[PDB]
């Protein structure tokens, strides 16, 4: 019987210790995946952003080759 | 404090930026000399958000003024309300667009853009909370449609987590007689569609047939076209600068207005439109729902609406608003989507504007404003077929290429207004 | 010991929180200031109003209390108002941009500035505590802070004081006071991703507010205030066993083990009576038999759904005032023969009962009526599900379409996020059918 009363308070701590340490490891997937996505879409809105200035460039190219003709 | 930045490009842009000004500075208790001398603490309590503040207890927009001519702005500096700008918030430039996007865009624009941003820099650098921008310009022009678009992308680039806002003034043929606007304007539709997150449609055409049709102007002038812009954007932005629960900042208007990214083109509505020389909570809101108080050229019944935003100013029952809005729902429910429940947001502001007991505005994201871009795209395909003053464009460095990637993008964004106007529940 | 920890989230968290503590301090003589001129025991003490206020060496009695909001405009009218003295300044928390009614920017981008402060401030009141018992949490669904924020909030208490209690008052969005379109997509991203770490949450319907201040008030369009003021009522109703002692006092604890059969259905329906003007109230005392009448009214529950059409697994009665057994007795012997009260095949149809003796109190300048009694009802019913099917349903509506869905990619969701939890939602409103079935 004490050892069946050890096995259950052990089993108490156990899930609880489980139940803490799965929220924690989903909560730091959870920051770190929606970290990577946030900066994804940023860098992928920069991204754009600058093929616009790369083609401004090209733009003005254009004008100073046909200037130069 | 959530401030917001100010910027005006082009004539046009400057023009209806000093009536903004002028306007909001009035129900702010702020005079010509900056000082304050109202009678309400509300006027106050936001004032941040519009204003820095000064030595002396003066009060200065957080404006910023371009041009590509000294013209529109020598005489913004000779207004009512000149004074009370920032002198070194003045950026102008000597050559001028000339009407043409490519000289605002690509080449006299681009040798100014970087001075403006030294002064979006230094007005952004002081701010508490930087909420975002909201630029005024027309797309029909040369400097406010194509510096102005050039203006909004880098600015994006430096401040990809902010709002970005837009007052558009759409060109039509009954207020100017410049041919190439059409071009103007669907080059800068194609900015706009992917680097603004909510933009205002202030359609010309809408302005003269309210001034003629309704005010009974025989000769519109631009002043008349600029009091109904000045008193639209007064009403549109009253939840910015008032204490108020709904759409008190840029980015919760734009999570309640804009349900897919794109179709952030908004249809304003004021009430009431009476004439010099000529009002019950009930008729105040049929009229903010009439196609003839909209301030863009659309029949909201040819379409759906997506999202509404109303604001009520003045001292009136919030009972019977409350009652009024839900009658003109459910009397209306064909033209409201149902897939996107409630979305009809009201707000009541205690402050009527200047002239006015009691007074609505209407912000509405319609499907009904394709009929907007089916005509400029009209005028556009007109002028593009027979490739008239293309030579003025390419000569700038563009080519035809550009001109039918936005002829394109714009024709999609009818065809995707349409998609979700043809969208079901079930 | 016992101390309870109250956290307030978010605009509506915190405005109830500031109708609460102001009822707190009336209903126990607690001076704007914090001073109690009827507490001998300076500095400390185990009175029974002490699981809710610490007390200074210079008499002062302090809410165990943290409001936070990630925008400073709600809580700096709590800075300056009348109970600005109550509170330590280190006990409100500001940020400087909202979550702009955006679940994903309270959750993440906005929210994981500030978590780190949070935790920190409540740990030096748990430190505080002999006893800590747990946490009332006060949040409305709709906000993107009181969404976002309080789950993220409720998904690190478990994981700094592990199965410690931790209870939720959760504002239940109502179109007549509504401030976001997308508020039914933060209530289900909320609600799911806090279910496993709640161990009971009372819903508060704003509508079923909104038509009682209507109806029973002739408020003709309520605000905030008369709606805090009322639900303020309910929450003084549901603590009042922590905050007083007495003979026929039951402790929450105990109704709880009463209201929770299956850790997920954990959603109890209150209803609370009486409310009723002062006009009304003149001449007009309302007896036990009458509060206890008016607890089955569905007009007069703290959300919207027909019990009538549902199953019964608890029926607690908590009363305040001049109220005895043999009343209360009759009062239910009554409304046994007489209204829809069908319970579930494996629970007792019994009704639990508590008495606090202490009156209800009002506060001035108030719409409600002081009477002698007063009485909130617990029931755990399967009708609360009808509240999730009509957030679901508006959910679904605009999902098919994927409206707004955008806002929540650019912080850095997931469209997996938005199917997992309306999944476990929808696994929710099953389970709610299954309790009502009967046994094999
Ligand atoms: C029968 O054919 C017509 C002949 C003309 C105008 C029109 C038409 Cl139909 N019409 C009524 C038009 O609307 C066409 C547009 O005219 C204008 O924008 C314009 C602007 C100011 C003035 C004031 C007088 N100055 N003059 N001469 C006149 C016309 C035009 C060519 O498409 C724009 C260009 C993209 C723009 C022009 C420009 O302004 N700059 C720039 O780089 O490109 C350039 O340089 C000053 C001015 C050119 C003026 C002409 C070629 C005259
Ligand atoms: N009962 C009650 N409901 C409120 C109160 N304030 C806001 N609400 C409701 O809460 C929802 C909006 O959420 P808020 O709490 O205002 O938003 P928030 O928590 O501050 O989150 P963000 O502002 O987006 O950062 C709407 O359903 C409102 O009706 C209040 O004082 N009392
Ligand atoms: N409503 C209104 N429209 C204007 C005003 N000034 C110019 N516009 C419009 O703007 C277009 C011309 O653009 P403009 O501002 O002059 O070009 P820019 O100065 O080079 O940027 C035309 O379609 C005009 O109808 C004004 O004060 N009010
Ligand atoms: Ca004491
Ligand atoms: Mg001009
Ligand atoms: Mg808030």
């Amino acid at each position: 019987k004490r050892e069946h009363e050890r096995e259950v308070i052990q089993k108490a701590i156990e899930e609880n210790n489980n139940f803490i340490k799965m929220a924690k490891e989903k909560l730091a997937q959870k920051m770190e995946s929606n970290k990577e996505n946030r900066e994804a879409h940023l860098a992928a809105m920069l991204e754009r952003l600058q093929e616009k200035d790369k083609h401004a460039e090209e733009v003005r190219k254009n004008k100073e080759l046909k200037e130069e003709a | 404090m959530r401030e917001i930045v100010h910027i005006q490009a082009g004539q046009c842009g400057n023009q209806i930026g000093a009536k903004f000004w002028e306007v909001i500075s009035d129900e702010h208790g702020i005079d010509p000399t900056g000082s304050y001398h109202g009678d309400s603490d509300l006027q106050l309590e936001r004032i941040n958000v519009y204003y820095n503040e000064a030595t002396g207890n003066k009060y200065v927009p957080r404006a910023i003024l371009v041009d590509l001519e000294p013209g529109t702005m020598d005489s913004v500096r000779s207004g009512p309300f000149g004074q009370i700008f920032r002198p070194d918030n003045f950026v102008f430039g000597q050559s001028g667009a000339g009407n043409n996007w490519a000289k605002g865009h690509y080449t006299e624009g681009a040798e100014l853009v970087d001075s403006v941003l030294d002064v979006v820099r230094k007005e952004s650098e002081s701010c508490d909370c930087l909420q975002g921008f909201q630029l005024t310009h027309s797309l029909g022009g040369g400097t406010g449609s194509g510096m102005g678009t050039l203006l909004i992308s880098k600015i994006r680039e430096e401040y990809p987590d902010r709002i970005m806002n837009t007052f558009s003034v759409m060109p039509s043929p009954k207020v100017s007689d410049t041919v190439v606007e059409p071009y103007n304007a669907t080059l800068s539709v194609h900015q706009l569609v992917e680097n603004t997150d909510e933009t205002y449609c202030i359609d010309n055409e809408a302005l003269y047939d309210i001034c003629f049709r309704t005010l009974k102007l025989t000769t519109p002038t631009y002043g008349d076209l600029n009091h109904l812009v000045s008193a639209t954007m007064s009403g549109v932005t009253t939840c910015l600068r008032f204490p108020g629960q709904l759409n008190a900042d840029l980015r919760k208007l734009a999570v309640n207005m804009v349900p897919f990214p794109r179709l952030h083109f908004f249809m304003p509505g004021f009430a009431p439109l009476t004439s010099r020389g000529s009002l019950t909570v009930p008729e105040l809101t049929q009229q903010m729902f009439d196609s003839k108080n909209m301030m863009a050229a659309c029949d909201p019944r040819h379409g759906r609406y997506l999202t509404v935003a109303a604001i009520f100013r003045g001292r009136m029952s919030m009972k019977e608003v409350d009652e009024q809005m839900l009658n003109v729902q459910n009397k209306n429910s064909s033209y409201f989507v149902e897939w996107i429940p409630n979305n009809v947001k009201t707000a009541v502001c205690d402050i009527p504007p200047r002239g006015l007991k009691m007074s609505a505005t209407f912000i509405g994201n319609s499907t009904a404003i394709q009929e907007l871009f089916k005509r400029i795209s009209e005028q556009f395909t007109a002028m593009f077929r027979r490739k008239a003053f293309l030579h003025w464009y390419t000569g700038e460095g563009m080519d035809e290429m550009e001109f039918t990637e936005a002829e394109s993008n714009m024709n999609d964004l009818v065809s995707e207004y349409q998609q979700y106007q043809d969208a079901t529940a079930d | 010991m016992r101390e309870c920890i109250s956290i307030h989230v978010g605009q509506a968290g915190v405005q109830i929180g500031n109708a609460c503590w102001e009822l707190y301090c009336l209903e126990h003589g607690i001076q704007p200031d914090g001073q109690m001129p009827s507490d001998k025991t300076i500095g400390g003490g185990d009175d029974s109003f002490n699981t809710f206020f610490s007390e200074t060496g210079a008499g002062k009695h302090v809410p165990r209390a943290v409001f936070v909001d990630l925008e400073p405009t709600v809580i700096d009218e709590v800075r300056t108002g009348t109970y600005r003295q109550l509170f330590h300044p280190e006990q409100l928390i500001t940020g400087k941009e909202d979550a702009a009614n955006n679940y994903a920017r309270g959750h993440y981008t906005i929210g994981k500035e500030i978590i780190d402060l949070v935790l920190d401030r409540i740990r030096k009141l748990a430190d505080q505590c002999t006893g800590l018992q747990g946490f009332l949490v006060f949040h409305s669904f709709g906000g993107g802070t009181g969404s976002g924020f309080t789950s993220l909030l409720m998904e690190r208490l478990s994981v700094d004081y592990g199965k410690k209690s931790k209870l939720e008052f959760s504002i239940y969005p109502a179109p007549q006071v509504s401030t976001a379109v997308v508020e039914p997509y933060n209530s289900i991203l909320t609600t799911h991703t806090t279910l496993e770490h709640s161990d009971c949450a009372f819903m508060v319907d704003n509508e079923a507010i909104y038509d009682i201040c209507r109806r029973n008030l002739d408020i003709e369009r309520p605000t905030y205030t008369n709606l805090n003021r009322l639900i303020s009522q309910i929450v003084s109703s549901i603590t009042a066993s922590l905050r007083f002692d007495g003979a026929l006092n039951v402790d929450l604890t105990e109704f709880q083990t009463n209201l929770v059969p299956y850790p997920r259905i954990h959603f109890p329906l209150a209803t609370y009576a009486p409310v009723i003007s002062a006009e009304k109230a003149y001449h007009e005392q309302l007896s036990v038999a009458e509060i206890t009448n008016a607890c089955f009214e569905p007009a007069n529950q703290m959300v919207k759904c027909d019990p009538r059409h549902g199953k019964y697994m608890a029926c607690c009665l908590l009363y305040r005032g001049d109220v005895v057994p043999k009343d209360v007795n009759a009062a239910i012997a009554t409304i046994k023969t007489k209204r829809s009260i069908q319970f579930v095949d494996w629970c007792p149809t019994g009704f639990k009962v508590g008495i606090n003796y202490q009156p209800p109190t009002v506060v001035p300048g108030g719409d409600l009526a002081k009477v002698q009694r007063a009485v909130c009802m617990l029931s755990n019913t399967t009708a609360i599900a009808e509240a999730w099917a009509r957030l679901d349903h508006k959910f679904d509506l605009m999902y098919a379409k994927r409206a707004f869905v955008h806002w929540y990619v650019g912080e850095g969701m997931e469209e997996g996020e938005f199917s997992e939890a309306r999944e476990d939602m929808a696994a929710l409103e099953k389970d709610y059918e299954e309790v009502g079935v009967d046994s094999v």
